[PDB]
């Protein structure tokens, strides 16, 4: 009485939404990954810093 | 800031999980496979014992 | 540097896979018996036909 083909169905449901949403945002993921930091320091804040 | 730690977090993981989707279809395909052989044995065997 | 950001890029893999090894070791044990099965039919076959 395993009944695992429903997880093994929730787990291709969580992998095939990561492949859905790797090949929806992967290019703006890519682009954002070398310069995250700047996100810490906004333009009026640092006259405040 | 907060966000895109999170994103970038999240999205290595999304990356290493989504290659497992036809690793999961075999699993899927023999464990099915499998439970329509249980539910035959079981029905043969319920068969069987009256 | 560059050696940092690749030890937390892998960091999440090594996790997610380390988390494999309970779901293996059912298939491992099912796998067994299999082989188990195999090598009984192979032998009650070649004791048979001799």
């Amino acid at each position: 009485l395993i009944d695992r083909v429903e997880e093994v169905r929730e787990e291709m449901d969580e992998a095939q939404e990561a492949a859905r949403f790797l090949q929806q945002h992967g290019s703006a993921l890519t682009k954002l990954e070398p310069m995250v930091a700047v996100l810490q320091s906004d333009p009026q804040q640092h006259e405040q810093l | 800031w907060q966000s895109a730690r999170e994103l970038l977090r999240d999205w290595p993981s999304q990356r290493h999980l989504a290659d497992r989707v036809q690793p999961l279809r075999m699993r899927l395909s023999e464990l099915e496979q499998r439970l329509n052989n249980q539910q035959n044995a079981e029905r043969l065997l319920s068969e069987f014992c009256k």
